[PDB]
């Protein structure tokens, strides 16, 4: 008798599917300016690839999704 | 070397240091800044400008509206480039930077090795940079992170691929932009923006995507006169 | 002590053999460089003669060795060095090495990336493994807790400190910067 599968077949595809340091100078400190130099986090910006009114309406899906 | 606040809307020239009210509250120094010491130096003469988090903690932000040409490889910026070649498993684009980026076979939307994609030299792509930095080439990706290409790969074809300012692009990009919303009336369109000042359209003629292309590269500064001109010629195609 | 002459004579084969710095003739051996010549003894009793330019004598970073480089290029793949200090005693013959990236650590992880543990124009300390063969490229590794960077500039003009194992920092201002810290 038997009730479950084999290994062989279970195997197939088809079925698948350092250290730390302590500064009392600089322990707690933290940067206080950072340098970027993206217009991103600066600006807001919409995304890049639209259309109007028909062209690859993909694009529109996209638009309504990224523009929120 | 005085009042950040009072000159947020003025020209600042570079070699000014401007300094900033605090125990303090951390701050970021946008693209055309930099620090030094407890100071900003300025780098790029701008109409200067600030920013501040809906929050109260954030502290707040600053940077320069400076228009030029040139680009330089930015993390996390959309951008159009051009394969200029391919060296085995990785093929290289130009960007208009520096020096060319590199692409993977296998970083495409669905692709592997029994799956490669159709990328020719000459062709035209809209990716992201992962790696951007002075010290390393700039290596870039057509596929968001979690695994999907929400609008990247290659572009196609059929198009005009032209090249704008810098600032006309972050200009227009933003969400109260009044020739790219009043152009989505009169004929269509889809057009693609790199903030690389390339820019990529299509319409149905060709007529109409040469007029489209001028009204672009001129709304900078374009008079009533010649914007209902174009306007009119449009309506008239 | 006597220096000799790319020219002259020094002994028979019968009287010795040519270690370096020299070549044969019939019968008899000849110097190649202005030099010192020294003759070794074996317990075997047949002399090895050598010419020598004690100028730069010689060196050579052998495997098991511990040498400074300074990061000048860098790339997704490796990062490209150049020697300076083989051990303590200096080299003006800067030889030119390089460091894979799975050769990086200890643990052998791929996810360590170059940019955050290397910079151009620091200074690390290593261990060659191969000499290399065209180039004589020395293949440089850091899989260790007490090697690799050292000391390492900060954005502009300020020298850092090795805060932990993959952190760094400038004592004036403060900014945590990313490397494979040594020790």
């Amino acid at each position: 008798r038997k009730t479950r599968l084999s290994k062989n077949l279970l195997r197939m595809k088809f079925m698948q599917r350092h250290w730390y340091l302590d500064l009392p100078e600089l322990k707690e400190k933290e940067s206080f300016i950072i340098e970027e130099q993206s217009f991103l986090l600066c600006e807001d910006l919409l995304y890049g690839r639209m259309s109007f009114r028909g062209f690859n309406p993909e694009v529109e899906k996209l638009m309504l999704q990224m523009n929120a | 070397a005085r009042a950040a606040r009072t000159v947020l809307g003025q020209v600042v020239l570079p070699g000014e240091e401007l300094l900033l009210p605090e125990s303090r509250v951390r701050v970021v120094c946008g693209p055309g800044l930099r620090r030094c010491g407890d100071r900003l130096l300025v780098t790029k003469c701008g109409r200067l400008r600030h920013k501040e988090p809906g929050s109260g903690s954030g502290g707040g932000v600053y940077w320069v509206d400076s228009q030029q040409k040139r680009y330089v490889p930015v993390k996390g910026d959309h951008v159009i480039g051009i394969v200029t070649a391919k060296s085995g498993d990785i093929f290289k684009v130009d960007v208009g930077g520096s020096e060319p980026a590199s692409l993977s076979y296998l970083s495409f939307e669905g692709a592997t090795k029994r799956n490669r994609p159709n990328v020719q030299v000459g062709d035209l792509i809209y990716g992201q940079f992962v790696v951007a930095n002075k010290d390393m080439e700039p290596e870039m990706v057509c596929i968001d992170s979690c695994g999907r290409a929400n609008g990247m790969g290659v572009i196609g074809q059929d198009g005009l691929l032209f090249k704008v300012t810098l600032g006309l692009i972050r200009k227009l990009l933003a969400p109260d932009c009044e020739i790219i919303q009043e152009v989505g009336k009169l004929h269509p369109l889809e057009i693609v923006f790199g903030m690389n000042g390339r820019i990529w359209v299509k319409a149905k003629t060709i007529q109409q995507t040469l007029i489209l292309a001028n009204i672009l590269e001129a709304c900078e500064h374009m008079t009533s006169d010649q914007r209902k001109q174009i306007f009119s010629r449009l309506a008239e195609s | 002590v006597r220096y000799c002459i790319p020219g002259e004579r020094l002994c028979n084969l019968e009287e010795g053999s040519p270690g370096s710095g020299t070549y044969t003739r019939h019968g008899y051996i000849f110097s190649s460089l202005a030099g010192c010549l020294m003759k070794s003894s074996e317990n075997g009793a047949l002399p090895v003669v050598s010419v020598v330019r004690e100028t730069e004598s010689q060196l050579l970073p052998d495997v098991g060795a511990i040498v400074t480089c300074k990061v000048s290029s860098i790339n997704s793949r490796f990062a490209k060095v150049h020697i300076l200090y083989v051990g303590s005693m200096p080299l003006k013959n800067s030889f030119r090495g390089t460091i894979r990236k799975e050769d990086v650590r200890a643990t052998e992880k791929d996810k360590v990336e170059i940019y955050k543990s290397f910079r151009p124009g620091d200074i690390v300390l290593a261990k060659v493994i191969s000499l290399g063969d065209a180039q004589s490229n020395y293949l440089l590794t850091t899989a260790e807790n007490e090697l690799g960077v050292v000391v390492a500039h900060s954005e502009s003009g300020i020298q850092m400190v090795p805060i932990s194992w993959c952190e760094m920092q400038c004592p004036k201002t403060h900014t945590k910067e990313f490397r494979k810290v040594a020790r």
